[PDB]
């Protein structure tokens, strides 16, 4: 409950210095000072527009690198066991299969972007 | 005596010969006043009781010269002297519509009138423009109109060759009018004395308020003479603040509020020190009707035909819609029903 204590606390003072924020300093608005900022001019499309990813084959990648860190994550209690070959031999499978699948990624120009 | 020969085009670097002296001149139709007065060519003196940064806004108004800022007191009849000493014209637009700690609304719309209009005579100052309000009464319910009625007789004793005029409810970009109905939104529901049925509400454009005061000078018949500057349209006051909530494309929730339970809720946001959102007083002028003076001429007389409402209410509530419904058009949203 003290990591819950301190998650609640840390929440409590951000949410406490946005309200200083918002509420402490003399506020005047309108409508030409909250416009979006476009280096002065006034901008063509709208932000929520398409924005095209071209690197989205290496966040798609990224996923499964992510998984295959999950994987890996058991190790420092892995080495613990009495099988200590055959644990080995895994451990060294999937870093063999991982970096394979790196190298087909790469030599199949799929970490190039566009 | 101060007495000066207009030269040039009407433009910005032009003589007019209107030096004026804008009391009041860092509020909501001040900084119209001003630019109006600026942009001809008019030696404008603007006296000022607040931080000169809050006066920033008015440099711009005017060429080289001719926005000359000068602090005044407003129970100091000495400082009024100095800045209307060289003034042909005078405009009083002081006015607070919550009362202050050191400032009442006896203080603000009787006394400082009576002291600006006083003096003026005193100084030679030629015309007097006087700002009350259309719904003035000597037995209004609201302290606001009961001292706007006393200092307006005040000023004509004081300054028998005055203008006064009484505009109804300006609105514009920094209104305390239309923005206030727009944020009403916070709250959650609407709430209206018997639902903004029994209360009608003629309001004017901010352009049409500051061109009536500029024409008023101009003009050499309004010595004397009292307008009353009001909207080409009357609307309800639940048709009108349906229609604010319309063009701002917010939910409009308007649930009735007992005179007695408004009037408490008014009172609990007197309590702040800074600008009130709200004041009984604020309450009162809202839910009372304006009043109607036929006899009393208004921008017609002035050659400024009023702007109605539906062309001007775009500009003040963009600013309180949702990113969905900021480039929406003025024509989308229907009229609102006037009761002519
Ligand atoms: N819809 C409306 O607003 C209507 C208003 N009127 C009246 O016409 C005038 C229009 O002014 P408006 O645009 O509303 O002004 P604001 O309410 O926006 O600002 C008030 C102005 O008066 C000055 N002022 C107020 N009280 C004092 C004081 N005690 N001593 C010195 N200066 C003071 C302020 O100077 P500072 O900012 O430095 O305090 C400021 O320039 C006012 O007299 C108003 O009551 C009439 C009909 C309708």
């Amino acid at each position: 409950m003290n990591i819950m204590l301190t998650l609640l606390t840390n929440v409590t003072l951000a949410s406490l210095l946005v309200l200083i924020a918002f509420w402490l300093p003399q506020l005047n608005a309108y409508s030409e000072k909250t416009s979006p900022y476009e280096c002065g001019f006034d901008p063509m499309g709208s932000a929520r527009l398409p924005f095209s990813m071209k690197f989205f084959l290496v966040a798609i990648t990224f996923l499964l690198f992510d998984l295959e860190i999950a994987l890996l994550l058991p190790l420092p209690w892995a080495s613990q066991t009495n099988n200590l070959k055959t644990m080995l031999t895994m451990a060294l499978f999937l870093l063999i299969l991982l970096a394979a699948s790196l190298a087909y990624e790469w030599t199949q120009k799929g970490l190039e972007w566009a | 005596h101060h007495a000066l020969i207009p030269h040039g085009k009407g433009g910005r670097s032009s003589v007019s010969g209107i030096v004026a002296t804008v009391f009041g001149a860092t509020g909501f139709l001040g900084r119209y006043v001003v630019n109006h007065l600026g942009r001809m060519g008019s030696q404008v003196i603007v006296p000022y009781r607040c931080e000169p940064y809050d006066t920033m806004h008015l440099r711009p108004m005017g060429d080289l010269g001719q926005i000359i800022f000068m602090e005044w007191n407003g129970k100091d009849k000495d400082s009024i002297r100095k800045v209307v000493e060289h003034s042909n014209v005078v405009i009083n637009l002081v006015g607070r519509e919550w009362e202050t700690k050191n400032f009442d609304f006896e203080d603000v719309f009787v006394k400082i009138p009576h002291a600006i209009a006083q003096v003026s005579k005193e100084a030679g100052v030629e015309k007097l423009i006087h700002i009350s309000h259309l719904n003035a009464d000597i037995k209004s319910p609201s302290r606001y109109l009961r001292s706007k009625a006393v200092g307006e007789k005040e000023v004509r004793a004081a300054f028998p060759e005055a203008t006064i005029i009484k505009p109804s409810d300006i609105f514009g970009r920094e209104d305390r009018f239309l923005n206030y109905f727009a944020s009403m939104r916070w709250f959650g529901g609407v709430p209206l004395i018997s639902l903004g049925k029994e209360t009608v509400k003629q309001p004017v454009y901010i352009v049409d308020v500051s061109k009536g005061i500029i024409n008023a000078i101009k003009d050499p018949d309004a010595k004397g003479k009292t307008f009353a500057f009001v909207g080409p349209n009357r609307y309800l006051l639940f048709d009108l603040v349906q229609y604010i909530f319309a063009v701002a494309y917010r939910p409009f929730l308007p649930y009735p509020l007992p005179h007695f339970a408004y009037r408490w809720v008014g009172r609990l946001f007197e309590v702040s020190p800074f600008e009130p959102w709200t004041t009984r007083d604020k309450v009162e002028r809202v839910h009372m009707s304006d009043m109607t003076l036929p006899h009393l001429p208004g921008l017609e007389d002035l050659g400024i035909q009023a702007t109605p409402l539906e062309l001007k209410a775009i500009e003040v509530l963009r600013r309180h819609r949702t990113y969905r419904w900021l480039t929406s058009e003025m024509e989308d949203v229907k009229p609102a029903k006037t009761v002519n």
